[PDB]
């Protein structure tokens, strides 16, 4: 009821010829009535009773578009639909939320200050930052919205210094287990993966779904599998599980390669392993379903691969050979096109090591699921950017023997120490290479400056490449000057970031760039050519926008990744002194920054 | 004034004092007597009082038939569990083994008490039986106690724990090893009398021994047993060194280390791996570096536990310090334990990248404290109870002047003659030498 | 930074001052970019290291570093020794002139001094005529070396640049050389003052030129085994000692084993001894206790005792 009270009262308010809207006002009128005399014992606690009476409320008297000031309607129900979110008992779900937040965040206002806004707090911002970067993860999300999104982000990491945990995982095996839940078997992600298409699909699916879980139902009622009535009884709610029994009535190519690449090989692969298995009633009721719902085959790769390698394990395996001979050619395959469909490999991979093999003595067996040379995955999981994977498998493949894919694996992955394990053949180059891995001062400038020098006097081609390391290192000192007299005999962040050291405002910056200076330095250059204060924030909330809409982006290592998130802190300071209105509020500012160098005294130092 | 501002602090010393000793007994007799008279600890002592009585009962109450190790007896069926169940209802107090914060407000109240008692306890396997309580809090939470009894010294134990956190506490003020929260795991001993205390069972744990004993038969089927190995190793032990060196090197030519595999079947998710390996590496380093400064001994297999939720280990029973270990009839003469079951859990760099690194980084902050460090040592120096040797009931149970000599050789191991590079260089290759583990005692499991 | 950032007029100063602080250490290309952003004595000294041989030289100037860049200017652009040995003539007869006219501080005064030595040496080289003769100039670079491991810093560091451009350019100058010749003398002949600076600023504790010469050093050896020369390995030695000079213990330990292992010690030009490496890396190896004194015995001391041959006289044997 919560969540069909906030989506149909949202629709009515948009809704809202002439006897038809009186009729839809005085329904709405019954309607919010109802609801604030509503009172159940079903309610967990009264913290659910009490968000419910606020969500409903709020969501009687919203208007047309939200904001984010303090006290209004539509900022109340904003901050209970995100709090709620992020919870483990949560009235609304994943249809009612998208609706309202589509609704709420689709046209935005978010106001010129920070002290009128609904989070305006270090600790509001480090409580909601998870739950706000969950929400602007859609496409339905105007600009203002994300300008939001962006400045709750960047207090955030100001006044924490830590990522939000959805961007640093790189496997899809959470979800996995989320849904698997309860006994942990592909048959209750299978059965969760089809609930959840009864109440987010538009009519057909839903229909295609209900029938799907009738047929299911019915054929595990009559024929008695005690292991898919458990599956049931702990995926389907009671009223779900009950309208699927037909109790009186009865019930009414792609395995070779270059097949990678079209954006239907999951959906063509899945429809061809489940009609290879009859007998499982939950495979048979999914080529439907399958070619149907959009994005449905993605979601259900593993759970199919791993039903049909489990059905055919005593009898003639011929999924596992045709896969297990596919895959000698999948996972060396380098292209931009193939990418998205090499993850779901590699996570189908990564799944399949989680589930027991029937008849087994050690987790070593698990490797019999497929027959997979585990230097190509980890090879194939580096192009894609899973180096915790890559690690993984490459380790799995160092078992298996008893190191050109290490090094790349190692100069990634994130943590400070691990680099300095892999042994590499010594020279004063490689030296170099530690030291500008390792971010070194002077120290590299020694090396480097020798190496530049020898190269232009012998004139060498490689020089050109000297001075881009020489400005690198020049920028990690701080030593401004003498990076853009390198700069001037001919990087995009070097350019910049000299270029607001130095304070020369008069650079053409290029538009729609991925590099965080370029936004930094675009914010500062309209701080200077600028006589409004209302031109600069427009310039600040530009930069927030698009330095979200980069990080949606995708695949982006740590490092990239956290100095997008500091140009979003950057920006949120230089925001809030914009901002300042008297001697109070002056003093309230440095007071923050001194609660964020506490933070600071023990964070990583390129952040800092 | 410290046992009535903060009692949960003081007032268990005051009670292990009163129930040169016999003017210390008086002493704190007398102490006991006024804290039993005041208003603001009036309805603390007496609770602790009986507590500790009955807890002691506890521990010294074995008897083989109704205690079998290895069970899991009810505790209702002694005349001492039932005195023990009635008095815990009737007096409530924390946890004995819960590690309490000091308050600054000198407010005691947030701390839970033991709600109940579950009804069971599991027993191990000795002569004096240990028993394995379970404690429900009022916050719901299980706190589970060893209830030692027997004649052994826990004070010993205790004060070591004592200057391992203190030692921990001081890396904390580096950038180095704070940027890395590099330290060690705590737990709680608590000595009640000279022959009794409750032990922290630390919550979510597997012992190093326990672990690797099945892996090793369920990973390597055509391997060596554990006792095999034990046995070989026991059977050459009154022989020349090249014979016992031969007996070392076939014996672990047949048994392969199994340590990587810990991690892969308790997290599966390449990220949680991950992470959790870089903790158990980093903690290893840390104890490593540490015990080798304190000499600390009887690092054997059951005295290490592997922390299954975080993946760090955790070490217990600290009390051979101070190179104790080198005068035992086999002696333990390696810095730490760095076998090849520890250096295999450690990933495919084996004792590269993060150990050598994070062994590094502890010594260098260790050697630049060594003030603090001689300060800690010195408190321990005006400690009348410390013993600096290792009397020869210990001595017998672990196999089958005094305080300056020890305070100069941890002040010589702290010194900056050589560089920390160099010095972790010659540890790591003391600590796996093949020619010291092969001479080192059987039940120290070196093989594995 | 804080006066370009100030739009203060003592920048200028200050590049000025940084361009000086850049020659001082050998960083040649920095102090080039740094200059070509708008001294006498930097442009000159900066085109030459960087061999720029086109800069027009201004003409009756108090600078040494003019007169050496003219005399290593004229040795790139002639045809003929004659013209050579003019231009060397003149720079030698206006610095004593210079000399002669009075109110010099001792900077100066040795500077200029250190320049008539650079043209006495370019002078002997450019006149050899024989083998003979090339091996007697490579003696009298040994005994100069002895008088230079005790000397003032300046001095040594400008006589060493100076005789570095000497070697190079006459390697590269094929028409300028004698009939007998080759270029495989002149390379090898040049790789040997190379060393002999690199002991020489070695004992000085100046690191950046020991890395600055082994870096050249190293971008050699293409050049020279298409000439039909064997000096990999005395070069490779020499960059393992820049590393052990800088710190970087473990790698030099890791390339001084990679010359041993792979590498024929006697098949090579500007020799090298197998005991003299294996004595080397067993020093090493014990000052960062890589190894159990144990092993450090029997892979490295005893082999090179037994390497030595019975011979049980001279400086390898000693040491
Ligand atoms: N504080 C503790 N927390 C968790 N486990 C513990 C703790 N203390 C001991 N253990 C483990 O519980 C078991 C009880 O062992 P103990 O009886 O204390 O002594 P022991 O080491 O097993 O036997 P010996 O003769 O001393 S080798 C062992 O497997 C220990 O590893
Ligand atoms: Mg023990």
């Amino acid at each position: 009821l919560a969540g069909y009270a906030l989506s149909s009262l949202a629709d009515l308010r948009v809704f809202l010829f002439k006897a038809t809207k009186s009729k839809a006002q005085e329904f709405h009128a019954w309607f919010s009535k109802y609801l604030a005399a509503y009172d159940s014992p079903e309610f967990k606690d009264e913290g659910q009773k009490q968000a419910f009476r606020s969500i409903t409320e709020n969501a009687a008297h919203i208007r047309a578009s939200g904001n984010a000031e303090k006290g209004t309607h539509e900022s109340n129900l904003l901050l209970e639909i995100l709090k709620d979110w992020g919870r483990e008992n949560q009235l609304l779900n994943e249809p009612a939320r998208d609706v309202a937040l589509s609704m709420l965040c689709g046209v935005f206002n978010i106001p010129p200050s920070s002290r009128l806004d609904v989070i305006e707090t270090d600790e509001d911002a480090i409580k909601n930052g998870a739950v706000v970067w969950k929400s602007c993860s859609s496409q339905r999300l105007g600009g203002e919205y994300l300008a939001w999104a962006g400045r709750v982000l960047g207090r955030s990491f100001a006044a924490s210094g830590e990522v939000p945990e959805d961007l640093l995982r790189e496997s899809q095996l959470q979800e996995y287990r989320r849904l698997s839940q309860g006994v942990g078997s592909s048959e209750e992600g299978l059965l969760n993966l089809i609930k959840s298409l009864t109440i987010s699909g538009d009519c057909f699916t839903a229909g295609l779904a209900e029938a799907a879980l009738r047929t299911i139902v019915s054929d595990a009622i009559s024929d008695n599998d005690h292991d898919l009535l458990s599956a049931c009884q702990e995926s389907l709610p009671e009223p779900l599980l009950i309208a699927s029994n037909w109790d009186p009535y009865r019930t009414p190519e792609v395995f070779s390669a270059r097949a990678l690449e079209n954006p239907n090989w999951s959906q063509h692969l899945a429809i061809r392993l489940a009609l290879s298995a009859p007998k499982i009633v939950t495979l048979r009721v999914l080529p439907p379903i399958l070619s149907k719902v959009k994005g449905f085959a993605e979601r259900a790769f593993p759970f199919v691969v791993h039903l049909v390698l489990a059905y055919q394990l005593d009898k003639q395996q011929s999924a596992k050979r045709e896969l297990s001979e596919s895959l000698q050619e999948w996972l060396n395959f380098t292209s931009e096109p193939a990418k998205e469909n090499l993850k779901l490999l590699i996570n189908t991979i990564l799944y399949l090591r989680t589930q027991p093999l029937p008849g087994e003595s050690s987790i070593a067996d698990r490797a019999h699921w497929l027959d997979v040379n585990m230097a190509s995955a980890a090879a194939a999981a580096t192009r894609c950017g899973m180096y915790k994977v890559a690690l993984l498998f490459a380790e799995l493949a160092a078992e298996s023997t008893r190191s050109d894919i290490l090094l790349e694996i190692f100069e990634n992955i994130d943590d400070p120490d691990a680099y300095y394990g892999l042994s590499q053949d010594a020279s004063l180059s490689t030296v170099l290479a530690r030291l500008e891995y390792e971010n070194d001062g002077a120290k590299s400038l020694a090396f480097r400056g020798a190496q530049y020098d020898s190269h232009l006097r012998g004139r060498d081609l490689q020089s050109r490449q000297d001075c881009n390391a020489l400005i690198k290192a020049l920028s990690s000192l701080g030593l401004a000057g003498l990076s853009n007299s390198l700069l001037q005999s001919q990087s995009l962040d070097a350019t910049f970031t000299t270029a607001r050291k130095l304070e020369i405002w008069n650079l053409p910056a290029p538009v729609n760039s991925d590099s965080w200076a370029v936004t930094v330095y675009k914010a500062y250059q309209s701080m200077y050519q600028a006589q409004e204060l209302d031109t600069v924030r427009s310039m600040v909330h530009d930069g927030l926008k698009n330095t979200v809409r980069h990080l949606s982006s995708g695949s982006l290592n740590t490092s990239v990744l956290r100095q997008q998130l500091g140009a979003l802190a950057a920006l949120t300071e230089l925001d809030d002194i914009l901002n300042v209105r008297d001697q109070s509020e002056l003093q309230c500012t440095l007071a923050t920054f001194e609660k964020r160098s506490k933070w600071m005294m023990s964070g990583r130092y390129a952040d800092v | 004034r410290i046992c009535v501002d903060h009692p949960y602090h003081g007032m268990y010393h005051i009670w292990t004092g009163a129930r040169v000793a016999v003017s210390r007994q008086r002493a704190t007799d007398k102490i006991a007597k006024a804290l039993s008279k005041n208003n603001k600890v009036s309805s603390i002592w007496p609770a602790i009082d009986q507590t500790s009585r009955v807890y002691h009962a506890l521990a010294m109450d074995r008897d083989p038939t109704r205690y079998k190790s290895g069970q899991k007896v009810p505790i209702k069926n002694s005349p001492v569990g039932q005195n023990f169940l009635s008095t815990m209802s009737n007096n409530p107090i924390p946890p004995p083994t819960l590690q309490i914060e000091v308050s600054a407000n000198l407010d005691y109240s947030h701390v839970p008490m033991i709600h109940k008692f579950a009804p069971e306890m599991a027993i191990a396997s000795g002569v004096s039986a240990p028993k394995i309580l379970t404690a429900i809090g009022t916050d719901g939470r299980k706190y589970k106690q060893l209830v030692k009894g027997g004649n052994d010294d826990l004070r010993q134990d205790a004060i070591m724990e004592q200057v391992f956190a203190a030692v921990s506490e001081l890396l904390k003020l580096h950038r180095e090893t704070r940027q890395r929260n590099l330290g060690i795991r705590t737990y709680k001993v608590l000595p009640l009398t000279s022959s009794s205390g409750l032990i922290e069972f630390v919550s979510n744990t597997i012992p190093l021994h326990e672990y690797l004993m099945p892996a090793h038969e369920r990973y390597y089927p055509k391997d060596l047993k554990g006792s095999q190995c034990r046995k070989e190793i026991a059977n050459a032990q009154t022989k020349n060194t090249e014979t016992r060196i031969a007996v070392y090197r076939r014996v672990t030519e047949r048994f392969h280390p199994v340590m990587r595999y810990f991690f892969m079947e308790y997290f599966p998710d390449p990220d949680e791996w991950f992470q959790k390996r870089t903790n158990y590496t980093r903690t290893t380093a840390a104890i490593s570096m540490l015990g080798h400064v304190l000499g600390l001994g009887d690092r054997h297999g059951h005295n290490i536990l592997l922390d299954h939720k975080t993946g760090e280990v955790v070490h217990i029973d600290l009390g051979v310090a101070f190179e104790m270990g080198r005068v035992l009839p086999v002696p333990e003469l390696v810095p730490f334990r760095l076998t090849r079951d520890i250096v295999d859990g450690m990933g495919i760099t084996k004792t590269e990248g993060v150990f050598r690194r994070c062994c590094e980084f502890t010594l260098d902050a260790l050697r630049e404290e060594a003030a603090s460090i001689q300060t800690i040592l010195d408190s321990l120096r005006h400690d009348t109870l410390y013993q600096w040797s290792i009397s020869p009931v210990r001595m017998a149970k672990l196999q089958n002047s005094e305080a300056d000599r020890a305070i100069e050789v941890v002040k010589k191991k702290l010194s900056k003659t050589l560089s920390v590079m160099a010095t972790v260089n010659d540890l790591i290759n003391q600590a796996t030498s093949v020619s010291n583990l092969a001479v080192l005692y059987s039940g120290w499991a070196a093989y594995a | 930074d804080s006066h370009l950032r100030g739009r203060d007029l003592q920048s200028r100063q200050d590049c000025n001052a940084l361009i000086k602080a850049l020659s001082s250490l050998g960083l040649a290309g920095l102090s080039n970019s740094l200059l070509q952003s708008q001294s006498l004595d930097a442009t000159f000294t900066t085109a030459r290291k960087l061999e720029i041989w086109n800069l027009p030289a201004p003409v009756n100037s108090d600078s040494w570093a003019v007169t050496v860049y003219k005399a290593y200017q004229s040795m790139y652009q002639a045809q003929e020794l004659d013209t050579v040995r003019s231009m060397v003539h003149d720079g030698l007869k206006n610095t004593v002139r210079h000399l002669s006219s009075g109110s010099l501080n001792t900077s100066v005064l040795r500077q200029q001094l250190g320049a008539l030595a650079a043209l006495t040496e370019l002078d002997d080289i450019l006149n050899v005529r024989d083998q003979s003769e090339l091996q007697c100039t490579l003696a009298t670079f040994e005994k100069r070396s002895k008088w230079m491991m005790s000397g003032r810093y300046a001095d040594v560091s400008q006589i060493l640049s100076c005789r570095e451009t000497t070697l190079s350019m006459w390697s590269q100058r094929h028409n300028l050389r004698a009939a007998g010749l080759t270029s495989a003398d002149a390379r090898l002949v040049q790789i040997r003052g190379m060393l002999l600076s690199s002991d020489i600023f070695r004992f000085h504790r100046a690191r950046q030129e020991t890395l600055n010469l082994s870096t050249a050093l190293s971008d050699l050896i293409p050049s020279c085994e298409s000439l039909g020369l064997s000096v990999d390995a005395a070069i490779k030695m020499e960059a393992a000692n820049a590393l052990w000079d800088h710190g970087e213990m473990i790698s030099s330990i890791r390339m001084l084993q990679a010359i041993d292992k792979d590498s024929s010690l006697k098949k090579q030009s500007v020799p090298l001894s197998r005991s003299d490496l294996l004595s080397k890396i067993g020093y090493q190896v014990s000052v960062a206790r890589l190894e159990s004194p144990d092993a450090i015995q029997k892979k490295y001391l005893e082999p090179a005792l037994k390497e030595l041959k019975g011979k049980i006289e001279g400086r390898e044997a000693g040491q």
